[PDB]
Order: structure tokens, then C-alpha cells, then sequence
DNA sequence: AGCGCGT
DNA sequence: ACGAGC
């Protein structure tokens, strides 16, 4: 997640 | 990750 | 596949 | 002195 507990996703 | 001093 | 930090 | 989260 985030980068940041990537997005979901990416 | 880890939270020992941020939390992120 | 895809990455962030401060007491 | 530290790795978490669809
Ligand atoms: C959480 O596991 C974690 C791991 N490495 C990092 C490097 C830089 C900033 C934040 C970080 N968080
Ligand atoms: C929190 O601000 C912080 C800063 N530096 C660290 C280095 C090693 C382990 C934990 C840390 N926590
Ligand atoms: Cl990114
Ligand atoms: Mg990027």
C-alpha cells in the first residue's frame, strides 16, 4: 500500500 | 514499516 | 509488481 | 533501535 503501508496497487 | 521512531 | 522515515 | 502492506 502507499508507499506507504505501491497504492494498491503499482 | 517497522514502528521503533516514524510508523510508515 | 510496486517503496516510504523519524523520535 | 527498524521493517508492512492488496
Ligand atoms: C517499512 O518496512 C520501511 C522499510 N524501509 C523504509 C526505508 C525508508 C523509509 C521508510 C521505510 N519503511
Ligand atoms: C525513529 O525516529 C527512528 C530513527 N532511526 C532509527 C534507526 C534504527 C532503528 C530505529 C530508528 N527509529
Ligand atoms: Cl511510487
Ligand atoms: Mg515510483
Amino acid at each position: 500500500t502507499x508507499p506507504g503501508v505501491t497504492x494498491p496497487g503499482v | 514499516x517497522a514502528x521503533v521512531x516514524a510508523x510508515v
